[PDB]
RNA sequence: GGUUGCGGCCAUAUCUACCAGAAAGCACCGUUUCCCGUCCGAUCAACUGUAGUUAAGCUGGUAAGAGCCUGACCGAGUAGUGUAGUGGGUGACCAUACGCGAAACUCAGGUGCUGCAAUCU
RNA sequence: GAGAACAGAAAUCUCCAGUAGAACAAAAGGGUAAAAGCCCCCUUGAUUUUGAUUUUCAGUGUGAAUACAAACCAUGAAAGU
RNA sequence: GCUCGUAUCAGUUUUAUGAGGUAAAGCGAAUGAUUAGAGGUUCCGGGGUCGAAAUGACCUUGACCUAUUCUCAAACUUUAAAUAUGUAAGAAGUCCUUGUUACUUAAUUGAACGUGGACAUUUGAAUGAAGAGCUUUUAGUGGGCCAUUUUUGGUAAGCAG
């Protein structure tokens, strides 16, 4: 019996990290709230590294976090560009997965000379219904294993919309 | 050099249990003292206004003073060949009710009552406490109880 | 010249030769101390009940 | 080593408070909730808890001892419709007739209704329960909101608005009020009284037919049953107003059935433990049939 | 060039072991313990001795390595190095301390006498109880002979005295020889590496049959 | 007896992995004009109660379960310790006398009790 | 721990565990989880008057601190602080 | 000397009730040390093979896991004594339409202090009490040393603390 333990896209995060602040990072918001609809959000450090040429708190990424209808309209706007060709590998364990692109013209976006070619990554969170047991303030709890998404269910569910394909590696 | 601090060597005394740390329950602020109360100090780690001194921690005192959030106990402290008053705004967290005082107002009332059943019959009811007295005789049979003689063991490595 | 630097010997015993009899208990302990919106409340009460008691028995 | 919990661990482990766990009190706010002026020695601190379920708003005054919780008066939002609000049971005129009526029920309670009217012709004003000439001070208590989220335009403070209308001194501010403006900090009355009144539902109404009806079929179904309008939800609130002031004497149900009866159908339904023997007989069977290999 | 023993001999000061304050102590003369056929099966070497120590004192870790390298030499010369195992029971963490500075004749116009006398450290110590097991030898038991012979000298390289018992115990186990051959006999035991693990009667009985087949597999 | 709000004691209440839950309640759930906060109506805010529940939460059962709790006249009167001797012993230490007296391979049992208000084939 | 595209054991990191193994100016010890930690909004109680009290103590001083009174304020929806 | 005259006492026990973190114990309990022994994808120290190529393949420390007790801690601890230690065992005490107040309460509800009432031959454990409460004033002293015991530094000392 599976009344509303179905899967259900939960949020899908668009994530571009720069190198650095400044020009590239406006580009990269102006990039990700075109694509989007809505404005992004800056991710500075969490410490710094000097072998890794980053300074604390340096506003290194910029991230969006899209919800319904439109993170199924990018997602499958990514995969149209992924071809459909996924892995286990790119599925993880709790049963989210994600992909990364590059050249986000492929996605349709008109090109524009200061814009140039950026990158980014697609994370999808998959879920059902009831996730606001975990997500509320009062009343928290856990969800059953019963209820939990996992790399099983999840790579069924991704195959059987759009009857995608994984790779063995 | 030396150091004598007003929390000096209490690194023991204030820590606050195994598996009791934490915001307080609600029962010992909803306790209240009144003057002449006997209360307990022990005071709460976790609490740093209003805090005893290490001297006052396990003593036990009297109210003589009631405020919003603390109350004032009256310690007789030794200090050379007398005793001194000593007057201490404590709070509740670090307060308890002692129980010993408890046990004697029990004991006032029953005596009371004995009194009373003294004035209806007569029978002398005999109030005071008494310490442990001697056994009186009595007599031991041997009913499925017949002596077991023990012997001394006599001595073995064991390792 | 070294020489001793502290010792508790022979304190209990001086302290005990006329010592550690308890302090002298009163019934009506000070006030000093206590609350004085209550020390006032006390002296308007107190001012009654005087009153009171003279009236019912000059 | 991923799900690693030892018994170390398990052992040293210190579980919080009971509620904690479950997630339904604030101690941090219940301690300066329940903690008294100790010089005021046994006088009891009276909270108005307003609680939001789906579907019902439960408020309570209550006092803390030593044993647990104390109730005072309890007013909840399914028996609205006795007072004649069926529709609507937990917005924020619903959260304001609740507790209108658990402060009408208090002070008759206390024997405070006669005194300390209330406000009985409310126009979303910000006012005080003013002192009366030598006569009992207005009953205080103190809203308790719980884990719930403090914000403009809530109905934990639509709940607090009945109150203190009501009659019972509930100290509060006005900031947190429907229709407050933070630009200006001043009080919008109007925008208050529709929120009392059910305006904002009312309004709700007329856009929705006039520009999606099948939202309007969709919700409002029971509305649209029983022939209510914009102009008249207003009409039912100032008349559930008024039939709370003149009965809030909480006449309870009749329970259909007895206690005894319920008891025993769910006692019956209910799953039973198993006696110690056999469980000892249980784990026998497992030996002698999956470790023994029969 | 290191102190005699009869100075560091007695259980005198508190324990003082290497810590965040000690932080600078000299490495263990002793760094081996177990010695012979140390992944031997508890049912192969059923006897143990034990050489105890009689007096409440301090072992340095100068004499138990001596006395290991003794046993041990003995042992196999004469038995074998696949004959017996030998366990060091007592491991040295008392660290004794020190005041040496330049030695020099009329050192006292420089020495500044007892004047922050603190000692450094210098050895290491292991600090026994009366009853206190030192070494214990497990072997077959037509080696002991043998290894009494060997654990007495060993003996010689230790201040105090020691007695040498034979436990009766089965091996290095906690269980008798009746009693650990009772549970042999049953499926109560089962072989680890060198040691051996029980089944409890209580815990999971899942577990119980994933473990110990032949105890429920009869 | 189930359930809810507010609790008291704060694991006998916690943690794992299964199973069950009639009715009511609780919850997930549906929506975005207005009060309201974020990238995100997913938290939080509001509106409706109409479209499904063990799917979760929740509750209760299950486990020679981990923990936790209470006892034991199997361990242990052991370790330690106050008091005593012109006791033993080179000493280290130990024994005796009059008293007090401690974890766990252990073993047994247990796995929330309850206060106030409200509702329920 | 399972994770993205350059990108790597140590950027960007979505979930799952997570009794605090972090952080709290500094030494150490105590204390703290819907907080005492990290963010955000407001702010000047680091204010006034004078007393009482605790520690060191001679129950002298100094230093530090505690609970009130009478004010004036900040903060919060409020209890409160 | 003063005020009194067997008690507004006690280097003691008992009963009741607190506080402690030392001795002991513990480390398949946290922290920190610490010895050994099965099986683990070499993208995850360093060493050879089917051969132009690596997940169809083995051994060497153990990085990282498995709950197996070898041994420990003045500045480690769940537990936790003995001795020592706070308080109480009454007449200034225990129970009632009450009386006062500007404090407190929503409220004659509370808080404090009381008037009026009920408590006797046992007035609320033991033992003792060659009198109990001290008031003033002043001497000498302010190098100490030695036991059984607990103990710090030191190899120790008729050493130092």
């Amino acid at each position: 019996q599976n009344p509303m333990r179905d899967l259900k896209i939960e949020k899908l995060v668009l994530n571009i990290s720069v190198g650095e602040s400044g020009d590239r990072l406006t580009r990269a918001s102006k990039v990700l709230e075109q694509l989007s609809g809505q404005t992004p959000v800056q991710s500075k450090a969490r410490y710094t590294v000097r072998t890794f040429g980053i300074r604390r708190n340096e506003k290194i990424a910029v991230h969006v976090t899209v919800r319904g209808p439109k993170a199924e309209e990018i997602l499958e706007r990514g995969l149209k560009v992924k071809e459909y060709q996924l892995r286990d590998r790119n599925f993880s364990a709790t049963g989210n997965f994600g992909f990364g692109i590059d050249e986000h013209i492929d996605l349709g976006i008109k090109y524009d000379p200061s814009i140039g070619i950026f990158g980014m990554d697609f994370y999808v969170v998959m879920n059902r219904p009831g996730a606001r047991v975990t997500r509320r303030k009062r009343c928290k709890g856990t969800v059953g294993n019963s209820h939990k998404t996992t790399k099983e269910d999840t790579v069924s569910w991704f195959k059987q919309k759009y009857d995608a394909d994984v790779l063995d590696k | 050099g030396k150091s004598h601090g007003y929390r000096s060597r209490t690194r023991y005394m204030f820590q606050r249990d195994f598996r009791k740390h934490g915001a307080v329950h609600l029962s010992t602020y909803l306790k209240v003292y009144k003057v002449g109360d006997i209360v307990d100090i022990k005071a709460n780690g976790s609490i740093q206004k209003g805090m005893p001194h290490k001297f006052y921690q396990g003593k036990t005192g009297v109210v003589y003073n009631v405020t919003k959030s603390s109350v004032g106990v009256i310690i007789n402290k030794m200090v050379g060949n007398r005793y001194l008053e000593k007057r201490l705004n404590l709070r509740v967290e670090h307060i308890k009710h002692s129980k010993c005082r408890q046990e004697f107002l029990e004991r006032v009332k029953a005596n009371a009552a004995k009194r009373a059943e003294a004035k209806a019959q007569g029978v002398a009811v005999q109030l005071k406490r008494q310490p442990a007295q001697p056994r009186e005789s009595r007599i031991v049979s041997t009913e499925g109880n017949v002596p077991q003689t023990l012997a001394p063991v006599p001595y073995e490595t064991f390792i | 010249a070294k020489s001793k630097n502290h010792t508790a010997h022979n304190q209990t015993r001086k302290a005990h030769r006329n010592g550690i009899k308890k302090p002298k208990t009163y019934k009506y302990p000070s006030l000093k101390g206590v609350d004085p919106k209550f020390r006032r409340n006390h002296k308007h009460a107190l001012h009654g009940t005087a009153k009171a008691l003279a009236a019912a028995k000059k | 080593q991923k799900d690693a919990k030892s018994s170390a661990y398990s052992s040293r482990f210190q579980t919080p408070f009971r509620r904690r766990r479950e997630g339904k009190t604030d101690y941090y706010q219940r301690k300066r909730l329940v903690t008294q002026h100790k010089a005021k020695y046994n006088t009891p601190k009276y909270r108005l808890v307003v609680r939001f379920t789906n579907k019902d708003i439960i408020c309570q005054i209550i006092s803390s001892t030593i044993t647990g919780d104390v109730v005072l008066a309890a007013a909840y939002s399914h028996e609205l419709p006795r007072y004649g609000i069926t529709h609507g049971l937990t917005n924020w005129a619903a959260a304001y007739a609740t507790g209108l009526l658990i402060a009408r029920r208090t002070l008759q309670k206390l024997g405070l209704d006669e005194t300390y009217k209330g406000v009985e012709e409310v126009e979303g004003e910000y006012e005080l329960t003013e002192a009366v000439e030598d006569g009992p001070r207005p009953f205080k208590v103190f809203l308790d909101i719980g884990l719930q989220r403090t914000t403009t335009g809530a109905r934990v403070f639509g709940a607090l608005k009945g109150a203190s209308d009501g009659g019972l001194y509930v100290p509060h501010s006005e900031n947190r009020f429907p229709g407050w403006d933070f630009e200006t900090e001043e009080i919008d009355p109007e925008l208050l009284r529709s929120y009392i009144f059910g305006g904002h539902v009312s309004q709700y109404m007329e856009e929705l037919a006039d520009d999606d009806e099948e939202r309007f079929s969709e919700l409002f179904k029971g509305y649209l049953a029983d022939d209510i309008d914009a102009d008249s939800l207003e009409d039912i609130y100032t008349s559930a107003h008024e039939a709370i002031r003149a009965d809030p004497a909480f006449k309870p149900t009749e329970k259909k059935f007895t206690k005894e009866q319920y008891a025993a159908e769910s006692k019956k339904y209910r799953q039973t433990k198993l006696s110690k023997e056999e469980r000892a007989a249980r784990v026998a069977a497992k030996i002698a049939a999956l470790a023994g290999q029969q | 060039a290191r102190r005699p023993a009869r100075c560091y001999r007695y259980q005198k000061n508190k324990p003082y072991p290497k810590s965040r304050y000690n932080r600078a102590v000299p490495d263990s003369k002793i760094r081996i313990y177990d010695l012979g056929k140390k992944k031997a099966t508890v049912d192969e070497f059923p006897l143990c001795v034990h050489l105890v120590s009689n007096e409440l004192e301090q072992l340095s870790s100068e004499a138990l390595e001596a006395a290991r390298i003794c046993a041990n030499k003995y042992m196999t010369t004469v038995s074998g190095r696949d004959a017996f195992h030998l366990r060091v029971r007592v491991h040295p963490f008392h660290v004794l301390r020190i005041n040496k500075m330049l030695s020099c004749a009329g050192a006292d116009r420089l020495q500044q006498g007892m004047r922050g006398a603190w000692g450094k450290p210098h050895g290491l110590a292991a600090r026994v109880d009366i009853g206190q097991i030192i070494f214990s030898v497990r072997t077959k038991d037509s080696n002991k002979d043998v290894v009494v012979e060997g654990l007495r000298r060993a003996r010689y390289k230790f201040p105090g005295q020691q007695k040498i018992i034979l436990s009766k115990k089965w091996g290095f186990t906690n269980l008798d020889r009746p009693e650990y051959l009772k549970k042999r006999e049953a499926g109560e035991v089962k072989d680890d590496g060198a040691f051996v693990k029980f089944l409890s009667k209580k815990g999971s009985l899942e577990n119980n049959i994933r473990e110990f087949p032949e105890y429920f597999a009869a």
